[PDB]
């Protein structure tokens, strides 16, 4: 098989820079390749084909250029919608093979995400688990920490947190964290709370309930 | 203009053999080299293999040739792929993808992907099929549903019917430690129509056939 | 001459599409300059021989005298013709019929770097193609043909070049004439050797004929077996005329030409070159009116070998008829119309569209 | 498959120089064919249509040569064999080195002969 | 890329000045190099140019023997020098640049696709001077400004706040006064209601004196 | 050296029309002519390359014509911000040459001055010199007139204008006269006041202030 080499794996650049992406072949494939876009959770969109053509409706500001063993594909001015993973893919001989993929980020102004906390259903409870939420809304950058407190209790490793692929339109992220834990020992304490550290924020933001009500 | 529409999600216990349909709509299956990509989690997409009707050819990739046969039964306009003896690395979204193919040569063989399906997300695992418990993330203001529960993926959530599209957050499902998926759909909402509007998610968990619509309040 | 202009760095990269049309051409010129290059590191019996591009190879070898160029490359400076003296003294007409170098210099070259190796007008790089074509065929002739060919073919001299040459050439306006309303003749009898590639100009020459015996009487004898009309087999006896050929009258004697397939007519008019002549007395024509004449002494050949042959002459057939061959002559609107009998016997065209000897 | 120039060993046993001068196969194919079919069986780009009739042209204008000599011919022409195919095959060739020298600087008396 | 001349400066009758013109982000390899001169009130002049990959420089008729043009390939700089200065050498020095990729032997320059900003080079005998920097003070639509007054040579810049107040400003030609030195004047008209509640500050910069003053008004 | 005559050299036009400019060679320069567009105080910025070519975003309303000895720049529908000197030059031989240059105005309607004075600051005249300011803004057409009157006496030949070029985006011009005098006999007055007349005005407009 021929082995596609996409670098770099993964960029972050700000609305309006100039981005750049390379492919490489193990052989010459002269100039019979290819590049998709991938959103997440979606199928691949054929960008460029013939190494150079420019696939119907796709903006001008996306380019294809190369031949041989070395391929680039270029954006002239990178705006928000243009964040996915792109794949190169060749078909110079078979098998068909992709590249790696390259994972394009938007740098964006920092965003302090809000914070909310959801408790345990009475219904969830009688099943016998109890899930307690937090939520960071509408936040930039990527990272951000979320450790569980029962009332003063540092909380490790009974939780799983998940994060949104970066929004469309206006850059930001999301993450829900969740504590599971059992009936037994969710109505053995009162006062449970997430908190939240992130470089939007001057100081930690904490959100609390207690179960009384 | 052609629609790609594959068959349902489903998940296949190891060793057994899985069946892809994939219908055209609004074009005959002579007129295409009709391609079949599958994308496993965390991974690129690969090239199966893909069948030319109007050459009478099918070409397999090495990797799968001796367990993948693709076939097309152009009565129907419906694409098939049969992938036999199923492992844990074949738990993957199977991509059916055409090329046109008006002018052809001999030793025609196939180049790009312009048009594609939706994706049928094949998962391989012993674990029965189970739907989900949906429970209330009771509360700008900010509410939610908890999908908690269900195999295999996927689960679709849409609020009012899909009359509210704007602030939704559905998260990734989560594997818990007990095997089975959770995930979380949350909107933000203004805090003055907690009282006057209604707000249902809908859940969809076509796996196990089983579709749910849970309502969210204050509690008490 | 043909001025050209060296291609020095040739960067472009890019797999664009009407890049690499003009990239691909370009080194089609570059290549075709290199090739260049590259290159310079009966009775006929009795004639003689010579060396048909003797004169004009040793012009070609004065070009290479130190400045020779020069002067032509001057000469031709301001107009594209002009009359140059050579170091050895000899004046020769020179004709730049293709000016590569300002094209590519002041034309091509700015225009493809506007656009970083880009060109956003498919007519330029066309443009180009046909620019460059003719240096093509030049070199494409010049490459399988080693060097001299012969006839001198529209890329080497267009038809209008050639007919400029004919008017600016030192000859009478009879002979000017006669080359201009025969040009596809001039180029059959005509050499094209090619020359240089040094400074920035190739250089070939091309040696035209020139005709220095003009409507003067000229006559072709056609001759054919004469034998015996005995019954028995072999005891026949035969005798040809070999004297065949063409025969113009040239400078107060007559100029033969024995091999007449090296003779061209056009309508009336026979052109001949005299390198394949013998120079033989007038009194050759008596051989037509009294083959046993005392004052030149007719040639002939002797056999037994008496076959039926027809020769085709200018205005009918003569057939040499002997044996059991059936010989005929036919009209299209009648057939047969005359059956020969055995000896050598002659028809005229007026009647006759055919004549049949044998399985002939 | 790999390579545009080999040695190949025929069932006889001799040994023969081998050379792709022309791949219009694979430009057909996987260059021509899947640019038309993309655009709904229009191409876009003048300038695809003049490639094409560069890579043609030479297979053409040998048809012409075979189609007028009857197969054998003789110079042979820079359209079945260009100046640099036959410097690599002198090049390439079981040969001298005073041999290749000679054939190298007279090829127009090579392809003469 | 971007070509970036030397500054303006003032030379003393029948000395020599050099030019500079950085090419940022590419090679001097690429390019014919032209310099390009305009007097006051005249067209553009060319005084010649050099092609660094064939190793050859042109020069106009009019300036050769007093002109030498350069290229620095380690620095990616090309020099002008003009020797002999004399009143009618006062010009805006242009350099400028033509894509020189694919060349032949015989290339000379064609056009001028590329510029630098240009160095103003006036020749006098005089010294050079900076400027003082008075207030406008103000008293429909409010206008405000300040004046630079009494510098050699030219030219002057001004920014109003760093750059950030561009809709309605006028920069006029300098005059030249009867003392020999050249006054200015900056307005721009700003709606009235905001006269009291934003500042506005004029940044002067006269690099030939390299003075530069933020003066508040 | 091969001399470029350009015709005209200046012309007004409305916004909007069709104008045509004129270069011709003293000698054959086959199809090697460059246009070039210079707004005042800036570069020259190339339109224009052998004779025809329309440089990367030059709006298309712009094209050149012509070969031999005679050239034509041609505009399709002048616009606001093409006031320029405009220049060819010939590259067929060395040196290379321009024509002397075509400058283009805009002809629009007449719209009136904005008049401003402005006193000498409290800073200016511990110096010892009193510069006093009157401005014309935004005003049409190129034609004003700005007479000084120190209290009610007219002054003359004391003061320097100074005026700009049509502005880029709205066409008109702008005028600013300083009147300069030693501090001594600017403390000799007490009110100053600029009077200007123009065809934008109906009545002549006289800005003053009191010391
Ligand atoms: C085809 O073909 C063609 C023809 O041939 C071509 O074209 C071409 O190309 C080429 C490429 O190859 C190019 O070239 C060029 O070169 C040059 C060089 O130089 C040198 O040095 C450098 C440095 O530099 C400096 O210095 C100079 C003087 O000398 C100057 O001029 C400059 O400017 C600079 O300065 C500056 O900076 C610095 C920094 O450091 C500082 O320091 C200072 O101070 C100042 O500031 C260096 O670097 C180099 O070296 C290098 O290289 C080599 C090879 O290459 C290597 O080996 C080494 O090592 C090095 O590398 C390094 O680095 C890198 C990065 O860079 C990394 O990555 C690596 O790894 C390593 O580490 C030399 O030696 C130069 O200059 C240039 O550059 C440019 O470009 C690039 C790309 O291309 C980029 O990247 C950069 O960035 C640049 O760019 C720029 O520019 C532009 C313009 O437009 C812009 O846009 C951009 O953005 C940029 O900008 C920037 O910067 C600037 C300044 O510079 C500023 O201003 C701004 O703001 C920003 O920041 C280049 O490289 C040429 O040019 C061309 N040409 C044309 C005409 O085009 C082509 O390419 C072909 N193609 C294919 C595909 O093949
Ligand atoms: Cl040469």
């Amino acid at each position: 098989d021929i082995q596609m080499t996409q670098s770099p794996s993964s960029l972050s650049a700000a609305v309006g820079d100039r981005v750049t992406i390379t492919c490489q072949a193990s052989q010459d494939i002269v100039n019979y390749l290819n590049w998709y876009q991938q959103k997440p959770g979606k199928a691949p969109k054929l960008l460029i084909y013939v190494a150079s053509n420019l696939e119907t409706g796709v903006p001008s500001r996306f380019s294809g250029s190369g031949s041989g063993t070395d391929f680039s594909l270029t954006i002239s001015s990178l705006q928000p919608e243009d964040v996915a993973t792109y794949y190169c893919q060749q078909y110079d001989n078979l098998p068909l093979t992709f590249g790696g993929g390259t994972k394009v980020e938007i740098k964006r102004t920092v965003a302090a995400p809000s914070v909310f906390i959801f408790p345990p259903s009475d219904e969830q409870l009688k099943s016998g688990t109890a899930s307690v939420v937090c939520l960071l809304n509408n936040f930039y950058p990527r990272e951000a920490k979320v450790q569980w407190k029962v009332d003063n209790a540092l909380q490790s490793g009974n939780s799983q947190e998940s994060v949104t692929e970066q929004d469309s339109k206006d850059s930001t992220y999301s993450l829900s964290s969740t504590l599971t834990l059992s009936k037994a020992d969710y109505e053995k304490h009162k006062v449970y709370a997430c908190e939240v550290t992130h470089q939007g924020l001057s100081s930690p933001v904490t959100k609390s309930f207690n179960r009384g009500e | 203009q052609v629609q790609l529409v594959q068959s349902g999600a489903e998940v296949k216990k190891p060793g057994s053999s899985v069946m892809v349909s994939c219908q055209a709509s609004g074009g005959l299956l002579e007129d295409y080299i009709i391609n079949w990509v599958r994308q496993a989690p965390g991974q690129g997409p690969e090239w199966m293999g893909g069948i030319i009707p109007v050459l009478g050819t099918v070409h397999y990739g090495p990797k799968f040739q001796g367990r993948v046969t693709i076939t097309a039964d152009e009565s129907t306009d419906t694409a098939y792929m049969e992938l036999s003896s199923l492992r844990s690395e074949d738990t993957a979204m199977y991509y059916c993808a055409t090329e046109t193919a008006l002018v052809v040569s001999e030793t025609y063989l196939p180049h790009y992907f312009d048009n594609w399906g939706q994706g049928t997300l094949v998962t391989v695992s012993s674990a029965s099929t189970k739907g989900p418990s949906v429970f209330p993330l009771a509360p700008t203001a900010a509410l939610g549903c908890l999908v908690k529960d269900y195999f295999p993926e996927p689960v679709t959530v849409s609020w009012n019917s899909g009359a509210l599209t704007s602030g939704v957050h559905t998260f990734p499902a989560v594997l818990q430690s007990s095997g089975l998926y959770s995930l979380s759909s949350v909107v933000t909402v203004p805090s003055s129509s907690l009282g006057t509007q209604t707000y249902i998610c809908n859940v969809n968990h076509k796996p196990s056939n089983t579709k749910v619509d849970k309502r969210v309040e204050p509690k008490s | 001459t043909i001025e050209l202009s060296n291609i020095k760095e040739n960067k472009c990269n890019g797999t664009d599409a009407k890049v690499k049309l003009i990239k691909q051409e370009l080194d089609k010129y570059k290549n075709a300059v290199t090739e260049l290059q590259l290159l310079m590191q009966f009775l006929g019996f009795l004639l003689g021989v010579g060396s048909a591009i003797a004169s004009g190879v040793a012009v070609c070898k004065v070009l290479h005298l130190e400045g020779e160029v020069n002067k032509i490359k001057s000469a031709l400076l301001s107009t594209n013709k002009a009359v140059v003296s050579l170091s050895n003294g000899v004046s020769v007409l020179t004709f730049k019929v293709l000016d590569l170098k300002n094209y590519i210099d002041k034309q091509l070259l700015p225009i493809l770097n506007k656009q970083s190796c880009s060109i956003s007008n498919i007519e330029t790089v066309i443009e180009f193609q046909q620019k460059n074509n003719r240096l093509l065929e030049i070199t494409r002739e010049f490459s399988v043909n080693a060097g001299v060919t012969t006839p001198v073919s529209t890329y080497m001299l267009t038809n209008s070049e050639l007919l400029s040459l004919i008017n600016d050439m030192p000859i009478t306006n009879d002979q000017k004439k006669l080359m201009s309303n025969n040009v596809q003749i001039v180029r059959q009898q005509s050499y094209s050797i090619m020359c240089i590639i040094k400074e920035e100009v190739l250089a070939y020459v091309v040696q035209l004929p020139l005709y220095g015996v003009i409507d003067t009487p000229c006559w072709k004898l056609h001759t054919s077996p004469l034998c015996t009309t005995n019954t028995k087999e072999g005891s026949n006896i035969c005798l040809t005329r070999t004297d065949r050929g063409w025969y113009c009258d040239n400078a107060g004697s007559v100029s033969f030409f024995p091999q007449a397939e090296t003779c061209k007519v056009q309508s009336n008019r026979v052109f001949c070159d005299t390198m394949n002549s013998l120079t033989l007395p007038s009194e050759v024509n008596l051989c037509n009116v009294d083959i046993f004449n005392p004052k030149y002494d007719c040639k002939i050949m002797t056999s037994k070998t008496d076959v039926s042959s027809s020769v085709i002459t200018s205005l009918g057939a003569i057939v040499s008829c002997y044996g059991k061959t059936k010989c005929t002559a036919s009209n299209k609107n009648r057939g047969i119309i005359k059956t020969f009998s055995n000896g050598c016997d002659y028809v005229s065209n007026k009647g006759v569209d055919t004549v049949s000897v044998g399985n002939t």
